[PDB]
């Protein structure tokens, strides 16, 4: 019993951590994603 | 001399001058015959002018004379704006009748040049016992008030416009950057049943108003506080003064919107490309000078959750404090409600304040972080099971909880018990008996909303 | 001659004029097959307009003219039961209206000193949202979820169950097939809520102007009944389709894009129309009215509906929307293939308004709910080790599934105020302890049933007064164990 505990902890500790580094990646992508397409959309306003 | 509008698309207005006479950039203009105003943008060929109206464009038609004020809006200023809501242009909003302020400012100023800055930082007391202790506040710093509703964000606000007076003889201006009307006029009538709107000055700008309102509106708080620090009483010693920001988020998001309806290109994350420069603007008027002080309390909204979004990350580059107020203590019973753990201060270091302040406020937070560390253990592995030195560290943490917590003067109508503005003195004394150990056997009951030590050690003997 | 132009392009439903130097933003203007346009551009040299109706018989040189007066709407009690275009001309086939008087579309919301506080009751007859995001009069609550998920539901029942309480109601379809609207009017009419009812209709064959100018009307029909002191309550089924057409021809017009094309002044587009569900106070109402009514103040209701894709609630619109509203209701999917019929997530949906818009029984009731449904998802995976936990946690539990299966109800099936407050007595008392976890369901409707047929005087008593007092409990645990002892289910 007492084993599975640790270890069990572990694995709760670990996806904390896994999450929070997830959370950023996203945020990154997020931000990176928009940017892109307000180019593509300037491009239009100038292709005429 | 008069000018006449030649193209209205949504908001964007385009007026024509003559050749010579061409308003400069931010004038004010107004329309004859209707009860519109505009305000100077951007400067083209042909003495053409491209203005944004404040107000609504229904109703307008091209050809129509405008009148140039030849000088930025100006609102009135005095002792008179006491205990009124006025708009971006100083307007009564209350059906209480006109100003009877005959003199105005403008708007628009340079920030105070670099001679003119304080020799020195110098703490301002506020008498909560937590803020002084863990977020020490500075003449001209900034404070970003991190919560969200329900958790009593505007009685802490009347709390501290009722203790700057009381205590520093001060004023107070506060500014509505795009609120909501239901809880601006909750807010109005909580203040009139409060009795503290006669010690400050209000302006709104509406969620229902265009973006120009909305991105002009903190300028007109900010002037008005600039005349109340400069005011010379006798023997001179100006004033210190107090602003308040709803929320500063929204006027960025103004600004942005603004920008796109100017037409220029979007910079990273659609923010418009003067972000950085506009916030500037005006977080570099609020600052302590030789003659008086201003210090700003401004409301901060994190969009998406994102600290690394470009708004908050431009907004944290100039605050010098975090108040952060949670909804778990809010529910423990514990108000006001402040984390004592996630609240810093810039000016929480041995120079500024000293060093035994730094070395108390230290050990406090030492013990908070250690009580946060060991409560996990206690909810599974047990109770107990744990050396004395352990429980003795959360007896004490329980102990120090309870004794953030203190009444207030706003609320004196409404429960009946007297609000208690505490010495910082007292409060250091009172915290360093306490870490010492001399009241390891009074009851914890006797700390919970007890204002001073002393009073703590009465109703202790009292029980 | 400033009130005369012609037409030198047409394209997608937009017209540019030359000439009507006096022509007003926003004002009409009359085509020559008696069709109108709205202003929207006014240019150095031409007029951009949009055109109200069907363009293609428009041709290049024909003739213009302009109206004199802004965009205009008839307003009246006779509108009610009655099914109409966004312009006011009925589409249901019944006959003229008998218009009395008119009404600007666009217009300001009252100012900050005019309002009151909100705390008058509105109710839907669903148990989940009247016990947990009280809506009260004059408040803002935003409903969203993704496609096929309960939203349209949930605001013709809350439209439904205004069946006794004097509320009139304004519904508006934008950007929809007409067989839905037709259903969804052939259903209202059925059940007998089209006596206080109107309809404005949109349908996705309708020019985009009109499905951006829809819900301005709506509006305006629905503020009838707050200047004249007398509660309202209005439904928005899409923003996001207005939000679409507007930015069609926004795009059309050649105005500067921004994030997905959506041009600069989006969020005033819909801070200007959400601003005007508000409660005015005695003063505006015996202003506005010239003292005819006195000591009465009126209120209006707005209910917008958002769709969002596959959850991403941080798209462009949904938060633009979800900060001007004063709450929201989250819809999942995933509840709803799981079984939980409403469908509504409690945790991250929330009322600012809160327990000052609800009568007193409710407020006194909704608590021990409150709790328990907070209490289950603390601890909700423990249900397989339930033996290992001890006793309160493992009852805590219980109670918590037996609560979060009474929030289940049918379509088509409003509870009134004594049937909740009875279903949340016996819920917060230990009556419902005894009942299998699958026949919580069956044991509610009995329940009520058995009132309603014994018990009606009561009944009525709670619906009409909303009273609490010792004597209404001790009626009503009686009957509860009368109930228990003599009844089957
Ligand atoms: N409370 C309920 N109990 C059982 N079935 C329901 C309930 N509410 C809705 N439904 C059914 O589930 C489906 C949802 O349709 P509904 O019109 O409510 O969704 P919607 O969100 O408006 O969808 P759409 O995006 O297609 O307009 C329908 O078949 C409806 O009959
Ligand atoms: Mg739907």
């Amino acid at each position: 019993q007492s084993a599975r505990m640790v270890a069990m902890k572990a694995a709760t500790d670990n996806a904390g951590q896994l999450i929070k580094d997830l959370q950023l990646i996203y945020n990154k992508l997020r931000q990176a994603a928009i940017t892109q397409e307000i180019s593509e959309i300037v491009g239009g306003a100038a292709a005429v | 001399s008069s000018g006449r509008i030649i193209q209205i698309i949504g908001a964007v207005i385009d007026v024509e001058f003559e050749r010579t006479s061409v308003p400069k950039i931010y004038d004010a203009l107004q329309v004859d015959g209707t009860e519109t105003t505009l305000e100077v943008q951007q400067q083209l060929g042909d003495g053409v002018v491209r203005t944004i109206a404040m107000g609504s464009t229904e109703g307008l038609k091209r050809g129509l004379t405008v009148t140039s004020t030849n000088a930025p809006i100006s609102v009135p200023v005095g002792t008179a704006t006491l205990g009124r809501i006025m708009d971006v242009l100083g307007r009564p909003i209350d059906e209480a009748g006109p100003v009877a302020t005959e003199e105005r400012l403008p708007i628009h100023r340079q920030a105070p040049s670099y001679a003119e800055q304080a020799a020195s930082t110098d703490l301002l007391e506020t008498g909560i016992k937590v803020i002084d202790l863990l977020c020490p506040f500075a003449k001209g710093g900034k404070v970003g008030l991190f919560g969200g509703a329900g958790v009593g964000k505007t009685v802490n606000m009347m709390e501290l416009i009722n203790n700057i007076a009381k205590a520093h003889s001060g004023l107070s201006v506060f500014a509505g950057v795009g609120e909501r009307t239901r809880e601006g006029n909750d807010f109005y009538h909580e203040m009139k049943d409060s009795n503290v709107l006669d010690k400050v000055a209000m302006v709104y700008g509406q969620m229902n108003e265009p973006p120009g309102n909305r991105l002009r509106v903190a300028l007109t708080g900010l002037t008005m506080a600039e005349y109340f620090r400069d005011e010379k009483d006798e023997n001179g010693k100006g004033r210190d003064v107090l602003l308040f920001v709803d929320n500063i988020y929204r006027y960025t998001l103004a600004g942005t919107e603004v920008s796109a309806l100017l037409g220029r290109m979007p910079s990273a994350v659609g923010y418009q490309p003067t972000l950085a420069e506009e916030m500037g603007v005006l977080q570099e008027r609020i600052t302590s000078t030789k003659s008086g002080s201003i210090t700003s309390i401004q409301a901060v909204y994190v969009p998406a959750d994102d600290l690394t979004d470009p708004s908050p990350a431009t907004t944290f580059a100039h605050l010098d404090a975090t108040v952060v107020l949670s909804r778990d203590i809010a529910s423990s019973g514990i108000y006001p409600a402040i984390d004592p753990l996630d609240s810093t201060s810039r000016q929480l270091d041995p120079l500024v304040v000293g060093q035994e302040h730094y070395e108390i406020a230290r050990a406090v937070q030492n013990v908070l972080q250690r009580y946060k560390e060991l409560k996990d253990i206690i909810a599974i592995l047990g109770m107990d099971e744990l050396a004395e030195e352990d429980k003795l560290v959360v007896y004490r943490a329980r102990k120090i909880q309870r004794f953030f917590s203190q009444p207030f003067h706003v609320a004196e109508v409404f429960t009946g018990a007297p609000g208690k503005l505490v010495p910082l003195k007292e409060t250091i004394r009172g915290f360093k008996g306490l870490l010492a150990g001399e009241y390891d056997h009074i009851p914890e009951q006797a700390f919970y909303m007890v204002g001073g030590i002393d009073e703590v050690i009465a109703k202790a003997e009292k029980l | 001659a400033k009130n005369e132009g012609t037409i030198v392009m047409v394209s997608d439903g937009i017209v540019r004029i030359h000439g009507l130097a006096d022509a007003m933003y926003g004002e009409m203007i009359e085509f020559d097959g008696g069709l109108f346009g709205m202003a929207l551009n006014l240019e150095q040299d031409s007029v951009g307009a949009v055109v109200l109706g069907n363009y293609l018989s428009l041709q290049e040189g024909q003739k213009a003219r302009c109206t004199g007066r802004v965009l205009e709407v008839p307003v009246g009690p006779e509108l009610l039961g009655r099914v109409v275009d966004a312009l006011g001309n009925p589409i249901d086939g019944k006959g003229p209206i008998d218009a009395k008087l008119t009404d600007a579309v666009e217009k300001v919301a009252p100012g900050v000193i005019w309002r009151q506080s909100v705390d008058q009751p509105v109710q839907t007859g669903y148990k989940s949202v009247d016990t947990m995001i009280p809506v009260g009069r004059g408040q803002r609550e935003l409903i969203i979820g993704d496609r096929q998920t309960g939203k349209t539901a949930m605001a013709i029942d809350a439209i439904i169950a205004q069946k006794n309480s004097g509320i009139k109601c304004v519904y508006v379809a934008i950007g929809q097939k007409q067989s839905t609207i037709a259903n969804v009017v052939r259903k209202l009419e059925e059940t007998g809520a089209m006596a206080y009812t109107t309809v404005v209709a949109a349908a996705a064959a309708d020019p985009a102007a009109m499905q951006y100018l829809a819900p301005y009307s709506g509006c305006t029909m629905g503020e009838y009944f707050r200047d004249r002191g007398e509660d309202a309550l209005i439904i928005y089924d899409d923003l996001s389709k207005q939000a679409v057409a507007y930015r069609q021809i926004s795009l059309l017009l050649r105005r500067p894009p921004g994030r997905e094309a959506y041009p600069g002044d989006v969020f005033y587009l819909h801070s200007r129309l959400l601003e005007r569900a508000s409660r005015v106070s005695a003063e505006y109402v015996e202003k506005f009215t010239n003292g005819a009514v006195t000591g009465k103040t009126g209120s209006l209701t707005a209910l917008p509906i958002i769709e969002t894709q596959a959850g991403d609630v941080s798209a462009f619109v949904p938060t633009n929307v979800i900060s001007i509203t004063d709450g929201q209701i989250f819809l999942e999917t995933s509840l709803f293939n799981a079984g939980i019929r409403p469908a509504v997530n409690a945790g991250i949906s929330v009322s600012r308004v809160g327990g000052s818009a609800q009568t007193k029984i409710i407020k006194k009731l909704s608590g021990g709910i409150r709790t328990a449904l907070a209490q289950y998802r603390e601890l909700a995976a423990f249900a397989q080790f339930a033996s290992d936990l001890d006793e309160a946690t493992r009852k805590q539990l219980e109670h918590g599934q037996r609560v979060t299966e009474l929030m289940k109800q049918k379509q088509y099936a409003p509870y009134s105020i004594a049937d909740q407050a009875v279903s949340v007595y016996a819920s917060n008392e230990g009556y419902m302890a005894d009942v299998e976890v699958k026949k919580i369901v069956d044991f509610d409707a009995a329940l009520i049933a058995y009132f309603r047929s014994e018990y009606a005087p009561l009944m009525k008593q709670i619906d009409e007064t909303g009273d609490y007092n010792k004597d209404i409990e001790a009626a009503i645990k009686a009957g509860i164990e009368s109930f228990k002892a003599t009844q089957t289910y």
